[PDB]
RNA sequence: GCGCGACCCCAGGUCAGGCGGGACUACCGCUGAGUUUAAGCAUAUAAAUAAGCGGAGGAGAAGAAACUUACAAGGAUUCCCCUAGUAACGGCGAGCGAACCGGGAGCAGCCCAGCUUGAGAAUCGGGCGGCUGUGCCGUCCGAAUUGUAGUCUGGAGAGGCGUCCUCAGCGACGGACCGGGCCCAAGUCCCCUGGAAAGGGGCGCCUGGGAGGGUGAGAGCCCCGUCCGGCCCGGACCCUGUCGCCCCACGAGGCGCCGUCAACGAGUCGGGUUGUUUGGGAAUGCAGCCCAAAUCGGGCGGUAGACUCCGUCCAAGGCUAAAUACAGGCGAGAGACCGAUAGCGAACAAGUACCGCGAGGGAAAGAUGAAAAGGACUUUGAAAAGAGAGUCAAAGAGUGCUUGAAAUUGCCGGGAGGGAAGCGGAUGGGGGCCGGCGAUGCGCCCCGGC
RNA sequence: UUGAAACACGGACCAAGGAGUCUGACAUGCGUGCGAGUCGACGGGUUCUGAAACCUGGGAUGCGCAAGGAAGCUGACGAGCGGGAGGCCCUCACGGGCCGCACCGCUGGCCGACCCUGAUCUUCUGUGAAGGGUUCGAGUUGGAGCACGCCUGUCGGGACCC
RNA sequence: UCGUUCGUCUGACUUGGGUAUAGGGGCGAAAGACUAAUCGAACCAUCUAGUAGCUGGUUCCCUCCGAAGUUUCCCUCAGGA
RNA sequence: UAGGAGGGCGCGGCGGCCGAUGCAAAACCCGGGGCGCGAGCCCGGGCGGAGCGGCCGUCGGUGCAGAUCUUGGUGGUAGUAGCAAAUAUUCAAAUGAGAACUUUGAAGGCCGAAGAGGAGAAAGGUUCCAUGUGAACGGCACUUGCACAUGGGUAAGCCGAUCCUAAGGGAAGGGGUAACCCCGGCAGAUAGCGCGAUCACGCGCAUCCCCGAAAGGGAAUCGGGUUAAGAUUUCCCGAGCC
RNA sequence: CUAUCCAGCGAAACCACAGCCAAGGGAACGGGCUUGGCGGAAUCAGCGGGGAAAGAAGACCCUGUUGAGCUUGACUCUAGU
RNA sequence: CGACUCUCGGCAACGGAUAUCUCGGCUCUCGCAUCGAUGAAGAACGUAGCGAAAUGCGAUACCUGGUGUGAAUUGCAGAAUCCCGUGAACCAUCGAGUCUUUGAACGCAAGUUGCGCCCGAGGCCAUCCGGCCGAGGGCACGCCUGCCUGGGCGUCACGC
């Protein structure tokens, strides 16, 4: 249970606040979570999804498909993956919508920004439980 | 309880006017105008759509009910009685089976615990843990309206635990157990010891806590209690077996 | 053939400045109804209200007794409770209606004018220059003696004396309060169903975190968050917490005595009369006009009057937090509220479309799917479209598309009818439907095994 | 409406909406708590989901505990009778006797307004032994009340709706 | 509004544009005429959900009890006590 | 009957308890079976595709057939009343899916110039012109259009406005006003000073500012050409004028 | 020229349920009730007897302790003079 | 047998009730104090590769700049150097900037882009070492402090 009187529990606020977040904040919603080797080598459970990531979706019909991250389409809550696609009726093909939260980052698109931002974050998971 | 009313314009921004009678209508006001819709439908009244409710509520409502200060303290000692009788707590709804005694009172060591998984094994050494595990199981989404007026998830009622000493942490160890509340001795709650209005609420009393009781209410003497102006109630029958009395030797 | 100085006025696109307008929740001033109630109506009530005209702030206004009381008296203002539906007022009708005391919230008191620089305007503005720069310094003009400063404000005070007792600032680091950015627990392990597992079963784990939301169906462990807190950046601050240097005075203040002085607001107070207002009643406040003061004097003590005494305060100038109010603004948090004819008029390009010369009036209108995968292609047709097909879990979910009621309508099957039909009781014929619609078991027995 | 099948009015049909409510004062009844008391309702303290809960004050806040007078003022000196539920004593028991609650009836005492009365005492205008009354009181001779809750009723409010 | 028929047509004539008068006010060769289809007092918003002893309506079941149109007073006679 | 009370039924929340549901919740549909005197309730079948129910206590914007009730939808009337003023059309051909209604030609008629012709002021605002067009709309129809879509189009020293004053309006100082506002001749160092001068001074100051007419007053233009749509005088050619 | 018939287009008023009469009774003039007369699908064009036909909460009259315009020797006031 | 009318059932229409929702409303509570001549609120017109409305903005016109973040925006098209970095973005945030015509609205007006005056950087010639077109910018009213210019026997002094 809560105890910051700042923040709201209503369901009506937490909604307006996750379908009208600028560009800067769907970032961090549309996050997804390293995968169980990546996990054990950065000690870090989930990170916000990039443009040029490796992915593998576990929950989608697409189960058990692997692929590149080629679009981060904020707008629509969705990443289109390297050949996660169908055909329309007429035979072109289209990209699938995918949601971040079912899928693992099975290879990192690394930075400098991202090399520290991995820091941060693995010097928070254990300053806790060390 | 939070007051709730309409607004108090609300059914009542228009200029409308009864048109009257020899229209072949009927005498209710009526938007004038023309060029749009609204022109000459009725308003201001109940039956109208667009008008203003009968009798609109406001906010000045009886929202809030007194009750003497002695008859709420009757009726916590009532609550308390009840709590100390396995029939009416197993009525209650809570499953007590393999609980040793009534009143549970566990030692003061569990006053030091620390954590939601500490606290887990207190419960199982009494026999506290299986009313417990009905409150998680029963957990699901409110039937109706309170879903979305911010009261989406309803259960069942656990055990209470009572402890004495301020400032412990079993309060911090209890807490996110659903079902269980936890309660200081000085202040306890009728909506806890009887809650939906039903008696036998389920207390695990600390050694701490239940050796205050004696202090915080008294007994039948004047000025005992730590309450003032307060004497414990006395029943209108003594002794309530109407078996012994039917059949003592006195009345056969 | 003057030139003076001052007085009162000019005109300046002179140097530098400040004014007007906007918003309505709450605040200050003015002005000001009637509907209504009185079962009619005129005083009364509605109401010292609505509308009208203005003025402010973050609060505003009030405020430090020319107060109450009648007591062993109390002691600025405001707000709450009580006083109290009371005293009073009232065609004494309908009705209306405070205050003192008492209990709480919060408390804080100040500064002028006047006799009192006269060896000396010691005061203030502006230009210019400089610097440490919300100011200080120099200098030159000017304001002001028809009075700037200092003293002093009735509680006093000026004087006089007197052992005595009291006084100067800037550093350094912070604590608090204020905003912001980041970081932070645990399963997506095995089987089944399903389009999708967030469902069921198995086995596990976190919990100072089971508030909430998202994700293809009831997810603590999938994601954001939540608990405990950690970090980095930036502020305003004028509040206090400690270390450093500087040491407060012959000026002022306190305190002890003295009795010589002892100044205290004028067309104002106060009285008459008129109108309004009030619970204020021989007149509660306010305003017009007339009369018009005093200094052993003035204002009060809720019945007008004269005298004796008694209690009480000192108007006619000014400032002053806090406790209080807050349908507006901005920023939040909640709810036993509403669920698209409800809730604001407006969930949507809603004060919109549209109407009116105008002031103004003022709607309707949310929902495909998990994902557009929004229906290629063939065939008939001028086309719109149809028939096949294709996508989908599903299109019979097909771009006003979740569900999809009734009124009313078409087709197919059945039934009946001589100027209504429907209806209540009877039953007969047809339908249509009902297997808990309707049982086959229990007691003696003889084996042949359990 | 005395009287509706009416040559009385309203109603073509269907869906949805649509009218005795909220509040303040009072009253009777009922329930709860305490009881000559009873209310903690403005505050304060404390309270980690709670605007909740819990504690505190009151030696005088409200109502009650005393009334009659316009007022100045004065302020209940202690009740008998008839009938009575019920209990007890007696009788073989029918019948008798004793005590008798509530309630009904009857007659009184006391307080006060008004009238009447007057020993003694006293600060000379007060007191009041005694003795009163076809008078009047929302009096006393029964302490029962206070708080909360609900229905109903009267009233003010848009006040059942148009 | 239309058809036919009518009145007047150098005049107190017809007419455009500009301008003046605004609601108990205007303007009127006077009809209470006209003042934007509104006139014996326009229109718009508000006070205002104005008041009505008067008309209309007033939403589920069963069970039990069950009336009055009469008295007195009232500017009382369609009302109320 | 009016009226009063009791006991129930039903709707939506809240505190509690007990439960159903993707092996199909709610809602809705039925010539399905039943229960109850009744309010109502239980089950079957279907449709639907994600929520719901019972019990105790408690609470309320809680039950419709009416109100010339409110809003929405729908009938019968009824393929009915009706489409009838302004004299009038006809033949061939083209086009086209389709021609009484479009286009060309021929014929027959009308307006008869105080016009059914050619141009403007007000008012409108793109209706103008070309190209194309599924629906709608053009109260029959349309290949069509004043509709829809995409483009294009308004040229000035000489036409106007602009300048001047009319009736009249606004207005500074001043007068009134609680203020918004109301008063212009009331006469004030009235606004503005004007003119000659500059190389500075002089003179004079009288009835005085602004607005108000695309019909009043008024600097100046004519002819000939040109576009799908601009011009008679805005463009081109020539010739002038202020 | 309509009406009429055809192609195309296509409303509204009104509507408890309806729609053959005689007498009786009845809220004293019935389409429905009582008793009789009768009574046979489905359609077209007309007509104005009836539906006490539609239109409009009678404007006449009365009532109301509802108004308003106007008047005056009504009551109470008031600008002006 | 049929037509018509009425009726029962099945299916199909018509219509939008019901159910399930909800970035909306309503109510309560809390914090704070911030418009304008330095031109506000309001009005108008513009502005995007493809836009009418809404939203945003102002000729620097769905933005420029700084800072934070750290790789998108998205209906289509394009530059993409913008990817271990001065670095994407219909990102957030705010200090630097821009801010058309109006409006208390201010040179006079206004059914007018109408009608004046003043200054003036820049350029041209010489009718001067002045004059011509200027980019930009001023000129409202009342008021206060100072100043400059001036008026009147109002009161004086001193003269002539
Ligand atoms: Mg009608
Ligand atoms: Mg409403
Ligand atoms: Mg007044
Ligand atoms: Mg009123
Ligand atoms: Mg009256
Ligand atoms: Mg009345
Ligand atoms: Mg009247
Ligand atoms: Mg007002
Ligand atoms: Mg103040
Ligand atoms: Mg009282
Ligand atoms: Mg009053
Ligand atoms: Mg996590
Ligand atoms: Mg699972
Ligand atoms: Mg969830
Ligand atoms: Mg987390
Ligand atoms: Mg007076
Ligand atoms: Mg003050
Ligand atoms: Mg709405
Ligand atoms: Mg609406
Ligand atoms: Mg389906
Ligand atoms: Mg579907
Ligand atoms: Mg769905
Ligand atoms: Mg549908
Ligand atoms: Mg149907
Ligand atoms: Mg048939
Ligand atoms: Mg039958
Ligand atoms: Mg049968
Ligand atoms: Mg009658
Ligand atoms: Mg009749
Ligand atoms: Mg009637
Ligand atoms: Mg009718
Ligand atoms: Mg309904
Ligand atoms: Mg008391
Ligand atoms: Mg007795
Ligand atoms: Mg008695
Ligand atoms: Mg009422
Ligand atoms: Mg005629
Ligand atoms: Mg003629
Ligand atoms: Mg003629
Ligand atoms: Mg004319
Ligand atoms: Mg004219
Ligand atoms: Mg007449
Ligand atoms: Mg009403
Ligand atoms: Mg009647
Ligand atoms: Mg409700
Ligand atoms: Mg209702
Ligand atoms: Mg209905
Ligand atoms: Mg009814
Ligand atoms: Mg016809
Ligand atoms: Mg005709
Ligand atoms: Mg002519
Ligand atoms: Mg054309
Ligand atoms: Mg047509
Ligand atoms: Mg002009
Ligand atoms: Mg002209
Ligand atoms: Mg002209
Ligand atoms: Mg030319
Ligand atoms: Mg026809
Ligand atoms: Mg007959
Ligand atoms: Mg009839
Ligand atoms: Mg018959
Ligand atoms: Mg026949
Ligand atoms: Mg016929
Ligand atoms: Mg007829
Ligand atoms: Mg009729
Ligand atoms: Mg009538
Ligand atoms: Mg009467
Ligand atoms: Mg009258
Ligand atoms: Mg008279």
């Amino acid at each position: 249970m809560k105890r910051n009187p700042r923040v709201t529990s209503s369901r009506r606020k937490c909604r307006k606040a996750h379908f009208t977040a600028p560009s800067s904040v769907r970032r961090v919603l549309m996050s997804a979570a390293l995968s169980s080797e990546l996990r054990h080598k950065y000690n870090v459970r989930s990170i916000p999804i990039r443009k040029d990531d490796e992915v593998q979706v576990v929950r989608g019909t697409y189960k058990g498909r692997e692929g590149k991250v080629v679009q981060v389409y904020r707008r629509r809550w969705v990443i289109h993956v390297e050949r996660i696609t169908r055909e329309k009726v007429n035979g072109s093909t289209v990209n699938v919508g995918i949601h971040p939260s079912k899928v693992i980052v099975t290879k990192l698109k690394l930075d400098k920004d991202r090399k520290a931002l991995l820091d941060r974050k693995a010097r928070g998971r254990a300053a806790d439980k060390a | 309880r939070q007051p709730y009313a309409v607004s108090r314009k609300a059914g009542h921004q228009t200029s409308a006017e009864s048109w009257g009678t020899g229209r072949a209508v009927s005498r209710i006001p009526r938007v004038g105008g023309g060029g749009t819709h609204r022109a000459g439908q009725g308003a201001f009244g109940n039956m109208c759509r667009g008008g203003r409710m009968f009798a609109p509520t406001r906010i000045w409502r009886k929202w809030h009910r007194r009750v003497n200060v002695r008859l709420r303290r009757v009726a916590v000692a009532s609550a308390l009685a009840a709590t100390a009788v396995p029939a009416i707590v197993t009525a209650r709804g809570h499953r007590i089976e393999s609980v040793p005694e009534f009143p549970l009172v566990v030692s003061d060591s569990a006053e030091g615990i620390e954590k939601t998984a500490q606290a887990i094994k207190v419960l199982k050494q009494l026999g506290a843990y299986a009313d417990a595990e009905k409150a998680k199981d029963s957990v699901g989404i409110r039937p109706g309206k309170g879903k979305m007026r911010n009261r989406r998830y309803i259960n069942r009622k656990g055990p209470l635990i009572v402890y004495g000493t301020e400032g412990s942490k079993i309060v911090k160890a209890f807490r996110n157990l659903p079902g269980v509340d936890v309660a200081n001795v000085e202040r306890l709650n009728l909506l806890d010891l009887a809650p939906g209005g039903h008696l036998g609420r389920f207390v695990i009393w600390t050694e701490s806590a239940f050796k205050k009781l004696d202090e915080v209410y008294g007994s039948f003497e004047a000025s005992s209690s730590k309450k003032k102006g307060f004497v414990l109630p006395r029943p209108k029958m003594t002794n309530a077996d109407l078996g012994r009395l039917i059949n003592s030797d006195e009345v056969q």
